[PDB]
RNA sequence: AGGACCGAACCGACUAAUGUUGAAAAAUUAGCGGAUGACUUGUGGCUGGGGGUGAAAGGCCAAUCAAACCGGGAGAUAGCU
RNA sequence: GCUCGCCGGAAGACCAAGGGUUCCUGUCCAACGUUAAUCGGGGCAGGGUGAGUCGACCCCUAAGGCGAGGCCGAAAGGCGUAGUCGAUGGGAAACAGGUUAAUAUUCCUGUACUUGGUGUUACUGCGAAGGGGGGACGGAGAAGGCUAUGUUGGCCGGGCGACGGUUGUCCCGGUUUAAGCGUGUAGGCUGGUUUUCCAGGCAAAUCCGGAAAAUCAAGGCUGAGGCGUGAUGACGAGGCACUACGGUGCUGAAGCAACAAAUGCCCUGCUUCCAGGAAAAGCCUCUAAGCAUCAGGUAACAUCAAAUCGUACCCCAAACCGACACAGGUGGUCAGGUAGAGAAUACCAAGGCGCUUGAGAGAACUCGGGUGAAGGAACUAGGCAAAAUGGUGCCGUAACUUCGGGAGAAGGCACGCUGAUAUGUAGGUGAGGUCCCUCGCGGAUGGAGCUGAAAUCAGUCGAAGAUACCAGCUGGCUGCAACUGUUUAUUAAAAACACAGCACUGUGCAAACACGAAAGUGGACGUAUACGGUGUGACGCCUGCCCGGUGCCGGAAGGUUAAU
């Protein structure tokens, strides 16, 4: 059928990108939770 | 006027291929491998100043580097820039 | 008029149009249109606040002369146009100095009449003049209720108020809903019944005409579930509980007036 | 070289009931 | 002219057979309904969990919905196995 | 390499999204390929994407997002004005031909075009965060002109046939050419030109709008296609050749006409309907500020620039989404031949492939199918499934009915090929030629040539003429629901939901009501012929009795009654 991931990099970067995480208030705690976790890529962008 | 150390920093190599040799003989275009953040006017000024050769127009593209697997760990080769500098009508530059 | 559509099709069997040759086929006046984005029934929070709104044909909000500011200039009606927003037709009206406007169309108006606002005006339908100088017992529309705001009472298709009294500095209106109401007497009003008085004599014929007007389908209460409405659930058809709005307030016969500030302008309630 | 293409078997997804039940 | 007619694109999903540890965590084949409209679809936006949205089935909200998922309270509790 | 098969509105071509070197060469076959493999979309090394004109970047905005101040909020923050972002839309400009193993509207050849600076010549009212015009807009339909494109003839070149005949009314192949520039046609739209004035477009006006007056009823705007020109060129079937059999260079004729014709163009047009059909900048124009012949503007003319990024490849898939090289899913553009109404359907061309396990043997049994004696629903929960009916033209058609319907009711007839009417008819198209001609892409008789139904009569063939593929089963009684629609993605598509219509009720606009502590916003840029809520569910006939119960509405005289 039509599966549940139709990829589009505009919507991907616009909803899960670094600036769209950095804009809000519990988005900056998302990025500060991955830096303390020490991940490779923080977000998609 | 462009910075002389900048024009000395831009040109990195020539290019060595079958397309490069045929473009050197049939169209008088030298093929260079230039810096990553070069531009057309800076490359034209540098190729007129360093080699001292009259140059018509310059054609640049960005080669995408491959992704190799040395050993067992994957790795990215470094992208760069390639430039087809043509020369004037009837003018030799090796 | 009313032209019963000949029943060549089911759904066309019941339609009744309101045809009128006077409504100007053609273009509107470009300095007076706007953009009017369809709401969807959705406020700034994003939710559906009011329901059954969404879809329909795209409209362009005409700008109208609801305030009748240009006094003292005799203003001939250029043409009669079909406003999609409101119920009544509008009349593009050309003034003497040459600045056209849009006025909500009175009853017996046609392209050729003189409509003059102000205080000096004579008493013919269209001539806006204040209720200090309107003869009592008359009928008016486009009535302001605070002096200099824009008409707010009786501006539908064919509605009209009556000026039953004047004493002190208050006029007493019998509105279209049968309620009498004080209004301060410096407010302007416009003489005459309003135009499209066959607008109630239409029927929509089919559900597609409701969807063109821009209403969604309304799902009544007793065919829902008890999470989704008070009357929901029930094996079979069961409606044992008292009739209530979807947020728990009785509909059939419960007064819900709240503003105590304008209870002083209620001479008589509606009946 | 030595690729060693043996990743672990993550196989079980879900199930359902879908059976004629004695009741 | 029409929420008109018969019918391909396109949307569906009514019947049968085949598969059902399959080719496929809902499909193929042969027929079937709508097919100028309350149609369908591309692209971007919006509504967030007792909340959304609902032509209303307790349906849908990332193969999960009589109240999602991820972390935390948390080694909840369990007269039960 | 030779055959054979399959798709051919795709299983062909070009893309966007998406992926990210899979593209091409050389080498290896450990692993991967549902097998072998010298093969590969696998490993390894090397190569490969060239843009003033294509697209992003840019200028302009939509739904919307962030939103200096501000309002609001225990804190976090919510909303929102100036603004500033946001395309799927608006905005300048390039086509043809050739080459690479790999790019090409990017490279090369030919011919172009656009916007800006600078400077030189001539001339003088220039200037906006403003005013105005325009940009700038629906659905359906209908006709006309065309084009893409095909068919037929001619012309040029090749051929005289492995088997009867084949110098002909024969067979095969070609018969290509653009953008730009001029010419301004088929057409559509608009009355113009000039003078004076104005309660108007926040002031400003010569611009727009509005009035009055003179003159001419033809000036302007828009516009597919044609004809030149580009072109004397390129392209071209082919020959001539040097060999690494892979190739490679020079030459190279004809290169017209008629007809048919699109969903594409004129068309962002015209007719018509109501459900009344984006915004801002480009762009044209008026001026206030001011700047004062300084600057600037505009007709040229030369000269410089046009940056950066994507340009490989797949792109209905073996490379995206589905764990897989998975019979699944995925939006745009191009749409040839023969029958056909058709983009269905059958066979085909260009093109691309034969679905990454094969060889046997021809048991049960299972799947997809074909036919069947005699009977025809006896099968069965139930005509489920199959079988039949199918087309075009004509004849004909009932009960009932809301006058439309029923209805394609049912039911029946004709259907091929050949000859005649007519050596190809009616009709369509119109070359000549002749006359005017406000002289040109002008108009009338003129009908050559080209194409071309359809019908009647006769003959004849077959068992069967819509011969294949595609292509209604029909009728009678009745329940339920007025109908078209929508739903339980993935066991339920209905008698359920909606629906137009009916009624009750709330609401006088700072509405009722909802979302939000609150601002606010939806309601609504609407105003009782409107809006919310509730029940019912077209249309016809109708809606009868009860206010004891529980609600709701009206009373505030009395009993009981809180903080204070
Ligand atoms: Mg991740
Ligand atoms: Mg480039
Ligand atoms: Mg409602
Ligand atoms: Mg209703
Ligand atoms: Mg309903
Ligand atoms: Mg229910
Ligand atoms: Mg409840
Ligand atoms: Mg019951
Ligand atoms: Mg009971
Ligand atoms: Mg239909
Ligand atoms: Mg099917
Ligand atoms: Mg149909
Ligand atoms: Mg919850
Ligand atoms: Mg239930
Ligand atoms: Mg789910
Ligand atoms: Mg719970
Ligand atoms: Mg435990
Ligand atoms: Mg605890
Ligand atoms: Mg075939
Ligand atoms: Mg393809
Ligand atoms: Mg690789
Ligand atoms: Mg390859
Ligand atoms: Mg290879
Ligand atoms: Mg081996
Ligand atoms: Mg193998
Ligand atoms: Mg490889
Ligand atoms: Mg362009
Ligand atoms: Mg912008
Ligand atoms: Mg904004
Ligand atoms: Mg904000
Ligand atoms: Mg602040
Ligand atoms: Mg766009
Ligand atoms: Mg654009
Ligand atoms: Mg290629
Ligand atoms: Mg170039
Ligand atoms: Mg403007
Ligand atoms: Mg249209
Ligand atoms: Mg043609
Ligand atoms: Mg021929
Ligand atoms: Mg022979
Ligand atoms: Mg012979
Ligand atoms: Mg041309
Ligand atoms: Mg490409
Ligand atoms: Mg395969
Ligand atoms: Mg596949
Ligand atoms: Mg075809
Ligand atoms: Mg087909
Ligand atoms: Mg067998
Ligand atoms: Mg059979
Ligand atoms: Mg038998
Ligand atoms: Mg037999
Ligand atoms: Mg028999
Ligand atoms: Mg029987
Ligand atoms: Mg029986
Ligand atoms: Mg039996
Ligand atoms: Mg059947
Ligand atoms: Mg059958
Ligand atoms: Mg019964
Ligand atoms: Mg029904
Ligand atoms: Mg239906
Ligand atoms: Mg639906
Ligand atoms: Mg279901
Ligand atoms: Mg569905
Ligand atoms: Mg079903
Ligand atoms: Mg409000
Ligand atoms: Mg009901
Ligand atoms: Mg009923
Ligand atoms: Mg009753
Ligand atoms: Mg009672
Ligand atoms: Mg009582
Ligand atoms: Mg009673
Ligand atoms: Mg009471």
């Amino acid at each position: 059928m039509k599966r549940t991931f139709q990829p589009s990099v505009l919507k991907r970067n616009r909803s899960h990108g670094f600036r769209a995480r950095m804009a809000t208030k519990n988005g900056r705690q998302v990025l500060a939770r991955r830096r303390a976790k020490g991940r490779a890529r923080l977000t998609v962008s | 006027m462009i910075r002389e150390e900048r024009l000395l920093k831009v040109l990195r190599a020539p290019h060595v291929s079958e397309k490069a040799s045929t473009a050197m003989e049939k169209s008088n275009t030298i093929v260079l491998k230039v810096a990553k953040d070069a531009t057309k006017a800076e490359i034209k000024a540098a190729v007129q100043k360093l080699f001292e050769v009259e140059v018509e127009v310059v054609n640049t593209l960005v080669v995408k580097g491959k992704v190799k697997r040395h050993g067992q760990r994957i790795g990215r080769r470094s992208d760069w820039k390639k430039a087809y500098v043509t020369l004037k009508e009837g003018q030799n530059l090796d | 008029a009313v032209v019963k559509c000949k029943p060549t099709s089911p759904g066309r069997r019941h339609v009744v149009k309101v045809v009128n040759p006077e409504l100007h086929k053609g273009k509107p006046f470009a300095p007076l249109l706007e953009k009017n984005s369809k709401s969807g029934g959705r406020n700034n929070n994003g939710r559906i606040t009011t329901r059954h709104i969404g879809g329909g044909h795209k409209q362009a909000y005409r700008i109208v002369d609801f305030k009748r500011n240009k006094d003292g200039i005799p203003a001939v009606v250029e043409r009669l146009e079909y406003d999609p927003n409101r119920s009544a037709n509008i009349a593009l009206v050309l003034y003497k100095d040459g600045e056209r406007r849009y006025i909500l169309a009175p009853k017996g108006l046609k392209a050729g009449d003189q409509i003059q606002s102000g205080v000096d005006a004579a008493i013919k339908p269209g001539n806006t003049l204040p209720m200090r100088n309107i003869p009592v017992g008359s009928t008016v529309h486009n009535v302001e209720m605070k002096p200099g705001k824009g008409g707010q009472l009786a501006r539908s298709a064919g509605t009209y108020v009556q000026i039953v009294a004047r004493d002190g500095a208050y006029v007493t209106l019998r509105l279209r809903s049968g309620e009498m109401r004080k209004v301060e007497a410096d407010c302007r009003a416009t003489l005459g019944e309003v135009g499209n008085a066959e607008h109630m004599l239409r029927v929509l014929g089919k559900a597609g005409a409701a969807r063109w007007r821009g209403v969604r389908p309304t799902v009544r209460g007793t065919a829902m579930n008890p999470v989704d409405h008070p009357h929901g659930g029930g094996e079979g058809r069961n409606f044992g509980k008292h009739p209530v709005t979807p947020w728990g307030v009785q509909t059939k016969g419960k007064k819900t007036r709240s503003n105590k500030r304008t209870d002083k302008f209620i001479v008589r309630r509606r009946s | 070289a030595a690729a060693a293409a043996a990743a672990a078997a993550a196989a079980a997804a879900a199930a359902a009931a879908a059976a004629a039940a004695a009741a």
